[PDB]
């Protein structure tokens, strides 16, 4: 054993991994371990997602939140989203699982039985954290196969099968996307949005032509991004302005992942494309909306005039204006007119709702879905019992856009705590003080007094 | 079955331990 | 000189594991049957017969649905002792009427009595000073007069807390819709207390191990203190300078700091000991006079004090015949206060 | 209300490069010990 | 040196009395906006239609409201998530009458507070100290987070963010439980063991290093003369008080390492507030506190009422009676 | 539910992903086993 | 004989114990009294 | 050598007897049905 | 078939069973490494072929 | 009145806290 306890490593066991930091080898067996719990993880939970699965109920009905990232892609679903093969399911499953005894093996064999460090071993796999063009180079390979990554949403979305298309015309369905967007005034204005109500930046994406060409883009600037990296090492400026550490590094990505969290959170909590309502359930602001709608056909069925229907306020009962005029629905989901869905949208005309398609030409599959999201809204106890914190147990729900954003917004917030812990660390530590203040060199007590 | 999946749990519940029990009693590498 | 007294002294005094003291005569088994009566009636008793409730893990209640209930109304502020004159020695029926809660409630007092007293000797035995007895007083204060003093106030022992999670969660509530107890500023006081201790303990806690002197090769920092040492473990003139400059003041004094610490949490447990007293008799800070008379001429007047009156009194009409089952409240559809819809 | 607005921008735009370009002036060297 | 070296050496100086530092250039600004948005709004600001329903809530002193009362009102129901600056409005009135200064003070406040965390950091970097001061401060700091911007931003607007005062304070508190069963919410009972914990160990500590002070001083002066600021020696006996504590309860469950006594005292009270914030922040999202309605049924299938239920009935009076005008449709979905 | 022919192995399928906590938990018993030295 | 059983696996043995009986509480939320159903 | 009934012994069964016992019958609770 | 399929899954979730178990420990085994490296080798190849196999079978049953 | 006193208090609080500050008794380094 060498450094594997406190007095030679300078790290207690509840630091344990610190120990790493100068073992290239097991720091290896360690990461690739790391990501066969990962991959582990996808796949047996796939196949418990899939063990449980009933066809014929709602996903969302069922706590699925793995199967509807395959959906989402294409794979085992028709039309409205209903499943008609659950074979490929079956298949991203067991092959993950079975892909996580391969990486599983390597983080064992390097851990616990490879070389303990790989500079002697490998100048190609041996690393300084000090030198930073072999830094920048690893960061390059990934970058390539984080780009490749992209690339292959692409190739499934253009070339093989397409992708789920809750917004396809005459209704949900998998469709090939033949033009995806490749103008960078559509893709990169996305960025440019305010993440604010009405704009939502990046979540704003509302099909599929603009998530496939952003991702043509990001495939070709992470490749581009790569390959400048392998060849290069930072400039001078780059130099002055970063630590240049492990713990330093962890720590930028520390931050990095924690800013994904909170959008991540925020996307599949807004957002009704990429994360298809089919599958994953109405979003806040939908199921709001589609009680508003609901309770307008109703009302409207019993012979009420909506248009002209005052509510206790005086503002409309069941029909308003936006503050810049739009005609939105009433009462509470006054603030939830930013929600666009495909049940809804054929309502809608240069206005906002149109009172003519209003009273005319709301279909009975429109009523249907309204009442179907107004009774899904993502409200539910710990415990999985559906609805408002009073409701009496009986349905068992907890919607997984709930299950989603909070865990992600749990983890995002610790992840930025972590970057904090080790960013002030990484900084303490290069400058030399991490242990403690040296005694007899006090820096405050070669300070003047501040009075 | 709850039995078959008890069954289950325990034998790879006990996979973990059973590991380091044999290593501690062959003095491996722990 | 050493008569049968001094003999038991020096036995009590003994430094074994457990320190028991003549004081450890009365916390032992008051402590004891306390918790052991909690535990007993968390697990096996209800709270049918004295408010409706199943209230034990026997009856299907959780860790926190689980309660030791108040007894019936009807018993008003009966010692409620097993050989008094309502279970005559019958210990089911004493079960049943709600005996638990007054055993457990006494025996807590005389237990937290005999906790204070040893406090008080083993500071006398070690030759420290007793600031920790003194600041037990604070404890002793709100469990007097929430347990105590409110119920006797009241009609019966039935609107003292009763001793489970979601009982006390309750209690919360009924202080919130009846005696509107949030705007009550000895609450206020204490919320302070409690929320400014807890600030000063994770500062104090923070400031200590990032100002801590490098004593040690390790990483890890916590070898590098010897408790015996003669040195400050950290640095008061870094820390000083470092909230001078942060937050515009700081400690200088570390007596006075540590003093600070004892004084907030506790004078704020006094202050909410104090609006309790109060609460016994109904003698509540529930309106602003000024506030009424205005609201009441002028039907455009909204501020968020009268949005909360009418939250409380929603809590009062919904929960009353439910939460005071003694007073037979049937109160119609028609007169419940409820907004648009809802 | 549009010079409110183009005012707020400048001066919003001004402080957020003096927190950028001041952090990319040689922080790391700004401490009392190791200034590297 | 440049003007800019000059400059840059100014900010980042540890001889100025309050630090400045590059956190500093942003919260500065940002906190003396929110500071006097907040003042004038608190004494001066008209009545606010928070819930968007032609309803204007009086939250300032001057409109007949007191310290306790007195708010700066949540923005109109009507704006949602809407970013609605000054320059939005087509005037001063139009932006008080919707609460625009709700907007301005908890952006502004929430940026200051922001990079008064990052200030702790930059100032523990230049003093040589140990740098994670900040990451207590970030529980307070994600509690404010969670009240002002999370909550909001999942129920999809900025009138249901906490408001500016005392009594606004306590609406939010018995709305939220209304609507999520907070009290049932584990990493809100967390939170309550955290700073009813914190409290106790903050008077726990106090009390413990007072009553083991070393005599320093005669009857007649106040003990804290005792101790003078930057003395080398430690001013209490930690051993006596060890062995106080010790014997209190028994010996392992003292502590006689100061600096591990120390980290618990900074651990304790931070992650329970880190829970609290974050039971706030999934609320947010509307994953509830425990819902034990009707949990308990008989042999027949009568419910038998816990204290759950009575938490339920209490629930449904906050329930029916909030915003009383504002709700057309059976459902309170946010 | 998965395929008819692996209906006998669905037991087994139900406990699965909770292995990946076991690790962590792992991590305790061997440093138990070595004196969190 | 005080040394025998090694510590590590007491308190293996011993949590894996408490894991055991306060699954079962868990299981029994969903089923027989308390369960709701 | 080491004393076997102390102080000490008895405080630990105070708590770990009825404890074990409790647990077991809250472990058979878990079985009853409506 | 179904026979030969319900058995070669068998068998590969008991090799699995044997490998989990048996390659940390001969990993940190001092001695037995010869005769545990020969073992591992066949115990992975094996393994491999087995999934091979079930795979194949997968369609000839489902 | 009432608005008055609860802004006079207010002000006299953060004029307090200016001296608090900057007319501290300044901490001295002793033994
Ligand atoms: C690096 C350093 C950065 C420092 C710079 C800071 C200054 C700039 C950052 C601003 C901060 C964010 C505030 C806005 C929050 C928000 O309303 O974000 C929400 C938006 C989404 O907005 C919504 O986006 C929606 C898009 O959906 C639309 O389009 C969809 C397409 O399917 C659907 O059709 C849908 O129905 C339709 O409405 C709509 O536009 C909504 O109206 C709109 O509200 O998320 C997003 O933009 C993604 C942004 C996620 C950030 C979440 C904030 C978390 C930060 C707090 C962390 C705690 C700190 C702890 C300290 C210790
Ligand atoms: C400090 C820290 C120290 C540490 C704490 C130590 C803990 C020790 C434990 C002591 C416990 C004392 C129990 C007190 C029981 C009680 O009081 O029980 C109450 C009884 C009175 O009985 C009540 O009397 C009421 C009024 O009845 C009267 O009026 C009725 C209607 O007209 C009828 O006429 C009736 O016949 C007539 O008796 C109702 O009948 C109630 O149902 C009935 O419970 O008084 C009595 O026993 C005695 C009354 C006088 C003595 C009071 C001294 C102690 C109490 C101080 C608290 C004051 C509370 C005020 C609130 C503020
Ligand atoms: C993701 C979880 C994770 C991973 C991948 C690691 C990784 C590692 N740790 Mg860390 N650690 C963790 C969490 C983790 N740790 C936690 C939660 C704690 C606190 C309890 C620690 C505390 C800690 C300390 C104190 C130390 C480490 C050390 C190490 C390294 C050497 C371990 C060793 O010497 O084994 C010895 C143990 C054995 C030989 C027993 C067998 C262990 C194997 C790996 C079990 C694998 C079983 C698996 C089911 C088999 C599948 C095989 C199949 C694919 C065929 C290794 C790279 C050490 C180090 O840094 O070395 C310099 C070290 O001193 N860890
Ligand atoms: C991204 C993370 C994530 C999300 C969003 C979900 C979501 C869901 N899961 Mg999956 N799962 C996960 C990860 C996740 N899971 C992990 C890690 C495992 C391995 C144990 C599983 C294995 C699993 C099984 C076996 C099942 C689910 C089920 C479910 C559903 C119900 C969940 C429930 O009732 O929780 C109850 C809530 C809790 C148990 C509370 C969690 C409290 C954690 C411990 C707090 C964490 C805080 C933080 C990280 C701690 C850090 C401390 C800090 C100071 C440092 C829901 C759709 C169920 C389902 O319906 O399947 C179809 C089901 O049976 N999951
Ligand atoms: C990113 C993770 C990673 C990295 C950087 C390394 C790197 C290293 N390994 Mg380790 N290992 C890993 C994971 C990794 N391994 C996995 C998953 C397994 C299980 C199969 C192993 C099992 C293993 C053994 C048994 C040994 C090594 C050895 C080595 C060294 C020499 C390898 C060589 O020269 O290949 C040269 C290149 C090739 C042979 C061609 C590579 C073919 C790859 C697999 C094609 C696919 C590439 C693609 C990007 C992978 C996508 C997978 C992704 C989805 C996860 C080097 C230090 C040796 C050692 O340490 O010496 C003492 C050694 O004996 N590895
Ligand atoms: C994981 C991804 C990754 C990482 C970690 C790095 C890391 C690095 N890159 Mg590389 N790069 C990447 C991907 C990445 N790159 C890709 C995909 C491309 C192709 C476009 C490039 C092209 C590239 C070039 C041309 C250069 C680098 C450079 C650098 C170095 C310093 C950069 C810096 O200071 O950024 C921090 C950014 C700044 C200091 C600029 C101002 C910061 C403003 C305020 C950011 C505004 C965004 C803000 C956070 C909020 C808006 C939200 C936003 C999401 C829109 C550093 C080693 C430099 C280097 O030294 O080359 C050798 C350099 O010149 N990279
Ligand atoms: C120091 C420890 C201690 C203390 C302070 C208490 C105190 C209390 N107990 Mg608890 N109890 C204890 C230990 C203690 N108990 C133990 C060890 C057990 C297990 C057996 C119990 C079991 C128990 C039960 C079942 C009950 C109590 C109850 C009570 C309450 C009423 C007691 C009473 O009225 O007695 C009055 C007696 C005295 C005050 C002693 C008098 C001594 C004087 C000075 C001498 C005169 C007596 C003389 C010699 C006798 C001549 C009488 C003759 C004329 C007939 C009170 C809160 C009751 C309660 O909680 O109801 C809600 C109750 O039902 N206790
Ligand atoms: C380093 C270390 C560590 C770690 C480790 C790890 C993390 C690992 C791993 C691992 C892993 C990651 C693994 C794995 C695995 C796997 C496996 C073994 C598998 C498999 C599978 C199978 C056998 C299958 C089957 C099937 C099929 C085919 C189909 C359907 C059904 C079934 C499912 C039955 C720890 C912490 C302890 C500590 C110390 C050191
Ligand atoms: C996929 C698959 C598989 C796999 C597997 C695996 C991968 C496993 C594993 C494993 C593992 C990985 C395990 C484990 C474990 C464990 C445990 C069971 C634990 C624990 C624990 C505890 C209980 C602890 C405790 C403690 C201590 C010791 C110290 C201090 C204190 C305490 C008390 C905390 C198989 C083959 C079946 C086949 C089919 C499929
Ligand atoms: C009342 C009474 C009495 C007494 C009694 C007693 C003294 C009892 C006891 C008792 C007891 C003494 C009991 C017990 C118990 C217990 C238990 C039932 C337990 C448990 C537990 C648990 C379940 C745990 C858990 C946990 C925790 C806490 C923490 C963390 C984790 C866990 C989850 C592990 C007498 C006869 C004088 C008379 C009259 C009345
Ligand atoms: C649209 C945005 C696109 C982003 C494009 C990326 C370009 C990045 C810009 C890098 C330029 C910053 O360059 C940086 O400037 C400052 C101020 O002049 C320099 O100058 C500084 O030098 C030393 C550094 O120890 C300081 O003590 C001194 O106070 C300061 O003058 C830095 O040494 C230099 O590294
Ligand atoms: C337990 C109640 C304590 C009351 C103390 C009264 C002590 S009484 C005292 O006791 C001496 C020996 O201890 C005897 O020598 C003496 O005769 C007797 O009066
Ligand atoms: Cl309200
Ligand atoms: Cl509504
Ligand atoms: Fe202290
Ligand atoms: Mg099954
Ligand atoms: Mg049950």
């Amino acid at each position: 054993a060498t450094n594997r306890d406190q007095e030679s490593s300078g790290f207690a066991w509840w630091a344990g991994n610190a120990r790493l930091i100068n073992l290239s080898g097991k720091l290896l067996g360690a990461h690739v371990a790391h990501a066969g719990l990962i991959v582990f993880w996808a796949g047996a939970m796939t196949l418990f997602e899939l063990a449980h699965f009933i066809p014929e109920k709602p996903m969302y009905e069922q706590g699925l939140i793995l199967i509807p990232h395959i959906a989402t892609l294409g794979w085992g679903v028709g039309p409205g989203g209903e499943v008609v093969d659950t074979f490929p399911f079956f298949v991203v499953g067991v092959v993950h699982l079975i892909s996580s005894a391969v990486l599983g093996f390597g983080g064992v064999y390097h851990a616990i039985r490879g070389p303990e460090t790989l500079e002697e071993y490998s100048s190609f796999f041996g690393y300084d954290w000090k030198d930073k063009n072999k830094m920048t180079t690893i960061l390059g390979f990934h970058l390539i196969v984080l780009g490749i990554g992209a690339l292959l949403l692409v190739a499934k979305a253009m070339f093989f099968g397409g992708l789920y298309d809750t917004w396809a015309p005459g209704g949900g369905d998998v469709r090939v996307i033949t033009n995806p967007t490749l103008d960078p005034r559509v893709i990169f204005g996305y960025l440019l949005k305010s993440p604010f109500g009405g704009e939502g930046w990046i979540v704003s994406v509302n099909n599929l032509e603009d998530v496939v060409g952003g991702h043509i883009w990001i495939g070709l600037i992470c490749i581009a991004g790569g390959i400048w990296h392998i060849l290069t090492t930072p400039f001078g400026w780059a130099r002055r302005a970063f630590i240049w550490s492990g713990e330093a590094y962890l720590s930028y990505s520390l931050g990095a992942l924690s800013m994904m969290g909170f959008i991540a959170t925020c996307f599949v909590w807004f957002n009704n494309t990429v994360y298809p309502s089919e599958f994953y359930g109405p979003t806040g602001p939908e199921a709001s909306q589609a009680q508003a709608m609901t309770f307008l056909i109703r009302d409207q069925k019993l012979g009420a005039n909506v248009g002209s229907a005052q509510g206790p306020t005086g503002l409309g009962k069941y029909l308003m204006r936006s503050p810049t005029g739009e005609i939105i629905f009433g009462g509470e989901t006054m603030r939830f007119w930013d929600f666009r869905g495909p049940w809804l949208e054929p309502l809608r005309g240069p206005n906002g709702l149109d009172l003519n398609k209003i009273k005319n030409d709301i279909q009975p599959w429109q009523e249907r879905r309204a009442a179907e999201y107004m009774t899904h809204a993502p409200l539910g106890s710990l415990n999985s019992v559906g609805g408002v914190a009073t409701e009496i147990n009986s349905v068992n729900f907890v919607s997984p856009r709930s299950w989603l954003a909070t865990s992600h917004f749990v983890l995002a917030f610790f992840f930025l705590v972590g970057h904090l812990w080790h960013a002030g660390r990484a900084r303490a530590a290069a400058a030399g003080f991490e242990k403690g203040i040296d005694r007899e060199s006090e820096p405050v007590l070669s300070m003047p007094s501040l009075d | 079955e709850v039995i078959a999946q008890l069954t289950m749990i325990a034998m790879i519940g006990i996979a973990g331990p059973m590991i380091i029990f044999l290593l501690a009693v062959r003095r491996g590498n722990l | 000189e050493r008569g049968w007294f001094d003999i038991l002294d020096d036995w009590l005094k003994r430094d074994r594991f457990v320190f028991v003291g003549w004081s450890g005569i009365l916390l032992f088994p008051c402590a004891y049957l306390a918790l052991g009566g909690w535990l007993t009636g968390t697990t096996f008793v209800t709270s049918w017969y004295t408010h409706g409730l199943a209230s034990s893990y026997l009856e299907g209640c959780n860790f926190l649905t689980v309660a030791v209930s108040t007894p019936a109304n009807s018993m008003g502020h009966s010692l409620l002792l097993l050989w008094g004159p309502e279970a005559q020695g019958d210990f089911t029926r004493w079960c049943q009427l709600g005996g638990l809660w007054t055993f457990i409630a006494l025996h807590g007092a005389f237990g937290l009595i005999g906790f204070m007293l040893r406090q008080f000797e083993i500071a006398r035995l070690v030759g420290v000073r007793p600031y920790n007895a003194i600041a037990f007083s604070a404890p002793i204060a709100v469990f007097v007069s929430v347990f105590l003093i409110y119920p006797l106030g009241q009609s019966s022992w039935f609107f003292a807390p009763s001793f489970g999670v979601a009982a006390i969660f309750r209690f919360l509530l009924f202080f919130q819709g009846f005696h509107n107890w949030t705007l009550n500023p000895f609450h206020m006081m204490g919320v302070a207390g409690v929320l400014g201790g807890a600030l000063l303990c994770a500062i104090h806690g923070a400031t200590v191990e990032n100002t801590l002197f490098q004593d040690g090769e390790g990483a890890s920092t916590f070898r590098a203190f010897n408790p015996t040492q003669a040195e400050e473990t950290y640095s008061m003139v870094t820390a000083n300078r470092f909230w001078s400059q942060i937050f515009g003041i700081a400690f200088s004094n570390k007596r006075w700091l540590h003093f600070f610490m004892l004084f907030v949490p506790v004078t704020g447990l006094w202050m909410s000991a104090i609006g309790v007293v109060g609460l016994a008799l109904n003698l509540r800070s529930y309106d602003f006079i000024s506030q009424e008379i205005r609201a009441a001429e002028d039907p455009e007047f909204e501020t968020f004090y009268t949005k909360n009156l009418l939250l409380n009194e929603g809590i009062r009409a919904w929960m009353a015949p439910q939460d005071q089952p003694h007073e037979n409240f049937v109160f119609p559809e028609e007169v419940l206060p409820r907004g648009n819809a809802l | 209300m549009e010079t409110l607005k183009i005012t707020v921008y400048i001066v919003v735009t001004f402080f957020v490069l003096l927190f950028v370009f001041g952090f990319l002036s040689g922080d790391p060297a700004r401490n009392p010990k190791r200034k590297d | 040196a440049n003007l800019w070296e000059r400059f840059c050496n100014w900010v980042t100086s540890t001889d100025n009395r309050l630090y400045v530092g590059w956190f500093g250039v942003i919260m500065i600004p940002t906190l003396l906006a929110a500071t006097i948005c907040f003042v004038i709004a608190f004494i001066a600001a008209p009545p606010v239609d928070i819930d968007g329903i032609r309803e204007p809530v009086s939250g300032s002193l001057l409109y007949g409201n007191n310290i306790i009362t007195g708010a700066v009102v949540p923005s109109s129901n009507a704006i949602g998530l809407h970013f609605y600056p000054i320059w939005e409005a087509a005037s001063l009135d139009e932006w008080l009458y919707n609460g625009g200064p709700y907007q301005l003070i908890i952006f502004h406040f929430l940026l200051g507070a922001s990079c008064y965390m990052g200030r702790q950091w930059e100032l523990s970097y230049r003093l040589g100290m140990r740098p994670w001061i900040c990451v207590a401060y970030s529980a307070p700091l994600a509690s404010a987070f969670a009240v002002f911007l999370i909550y909001p931003i999942g129920q999809g607007s900025f009138s249901d963010g906490m408001p500016l005062g005392i009594s606004g304070t306590f609406n939010f508190m018995i709305v939220f439980q209304a609507e999520h069963n907070i009290l049932m919410h584990p990493f809100h009972q967390l939170g309550v063991a955290g700073v009813f914990g914190g409290a106790l160990f903050c008077a726990m500590h106090g009390s413990l290093v007072t009553s083991s002070l070393i005599r320093e001083t005669t009857e007649t002066e106040s003990a804290n003369y005792g101790y003078k600021f930057g003395q080398e020696e430690e001013t209490y006996n930690i051993v006596a008080a060890h062995g106080y504590f010790g014997r209190l309860i028994f010996q392992y469950a003292s502590f006689n390492n100061s600096r591990s006594l120390h980290f618990f005292l900074a651990a304790w009270p931070v992650v329970g507030v880190w829970f609290a914030a974050l039971g706030i922040s999934t609320m947010a999202f509307n994953l509830n506190g425990f819902n034990f309605n009707h949990s308990v049924i008989d042999a027949k299938g009568n419910v038998i009422n816990t204290w759950a239920d009575i938490i339920n009935r209490a629930n449904l009076g906050m329930e029916v009676m909030h915003e009383r005008n504002a709700h057309n449709f059976p459902l309170d979905l946010a | 539910k998965l395929p008819e022919a692996y209906a006998i192995f669905d037991p087994l399928v139900d406990v699965l992903p909770v292995i990946p906590v076991l690790f962590l938990a792992l991590a305790f018993v061997w440093q138990a086993a070595v004196g969190f030295r | 004989e005080g040394g025998r059983i090694p510590l590590w696996i007491v308190a293996t043995v011993a949590g894996m114990g408490v894991i055991v009986i306060v699954g079962l509480f868990f299981y029994g939320a969903y089923a027989g009294l308390g369960s709701s159903l | 050598s080491y004393p076997i009934f102390t102080v000490r012994w008895v405080a630990v069964h105070t708590l770990a007897v009825p404890t074990i016992f409790f647990l077991g019958a809250i472990a058979a609770m878990q079985f009853i049905q409506r | 078939m179904t026979i030969l399929f319900q058995l070669a899954l068998a068998a590969l979730v008991i090799l699995s069973f044997v490998m989990v178990i048996g390659v940390p420990v001969a990993y940190a085994s001092p001695q037995d490494w010869d005769r545990s490296k020969q073992l591992i080798f066949l115990g992975s190849g094996l393994w491999i072929a087995l999934v091979l196999v079930v795979g194949v079978l997968n369609f000839f049953v489902v | 009145m009432e608005t008055i006193t609860y802004v006079f208090i207010f002000a006299c609080i953060i004029a307090l806290f200016f001296f608090a500050i900057f007319f501290r008794e300044p901490p001295r380094i002793t033994k």
